[PDB]
């Protein structure tokens, strides 16, 4: 698989670092995945250019 | 946070719940927001139109 | 520009091109780019494939 | 829905997010869905970094 | 490197692999990135989903 | 078709220009679409951000 996640901006190196550890560990466990082929891309934005739901920041 | 899984045709909706719900919460924890505010979609395709280390994937075979 | 849009499958032809005149109408008035100069791809999947409040949505029912 | 937008750098902060009401408002006019299952992601690029039409800038 | 390519149905399994083989050596003369650190994927949909010009595009002809 | 390419920063912008060229050529060459139809999307990223077959970078 290839995960993209795209997330605020603001998270240290090692949570970054944990992050991508612990998907590839779910992904692998949910569906059975082996890591070899499990890729995975974090994408950090502004708050401001995202809205879920409709909603607007601030 | 928005979260994609580009992965193989053919996985059953009770693989793609376990794999929403283990996402979510990985995420969550990360970055501390609710499940509320994170939306996450599956693309599926062909085998062939999965490529690791420049080698074509088979199809999945549930 | 490029846009993408991720929907579920079930919308007409007719419901995409309303889509994509408007997006480009939007994104040409905020970049002051024109149509020659934007792209749009639509995705397309079941309603199982999409997650929102923590729940996978159900196929696409219109109206 | 969830729509990604990739533009060129530069643009103001209000113009953002005003292009963020916009395409929630048009798409929930136009394929008819309420805005809480709409979701938006801005990207911005170096002009050099985008080719339509196989052009090359500048 | 993860390289996609949004596409209309209908390339034949030659053209895919032809495709993924220029892309992986053109990525990886560029970055000095090995073959494999190199990730691909196809997506492929219908005519109506691309628009191009303002204009959505037929579907590819022939096809598979 | 749409292209969009997730490289590692630290590349020039001139050889920047040149991949994208490369990619235009490529995807000419090997399905045959014409440039007009051809969109590509370069986007750099730190290395700690990206993982291949579950490799983890340091590591």
């Amino acid at each position: 698989p290839f995960i993209e996640c795209h997330i605020a901006t603001g998270l240290s190196v090692a949570r970054k670092q944990q992050l991508i550890r612990d998907v590839i560990d779910v992904t692998n466990k949910s569906i059975g995945s082996d890591p070899k082929i499990i890729n995975v891309l974090l994408v950090e934005h502004a708050e401001a250019n995202m809205s879920i739901s409709g909603r607007i920041h601030g | 946070p928005m979260i994609s899984c580009d992965m193989r045709y053919g996985r059953t909706d009770e693989q793609k719940r376990a794999l929403s719900a283990g996402l979510l919460r990985v995420i969550s924890e990360a970055t501390g927001e609710p499940r509320e505010n994170i939306f996450f979609v599956i693309r599926e395709g062909s085998g062939i139109n999965f490529v690791q280390h420049g080698e074509h994937l088979p199809d999945y075979v549930p």
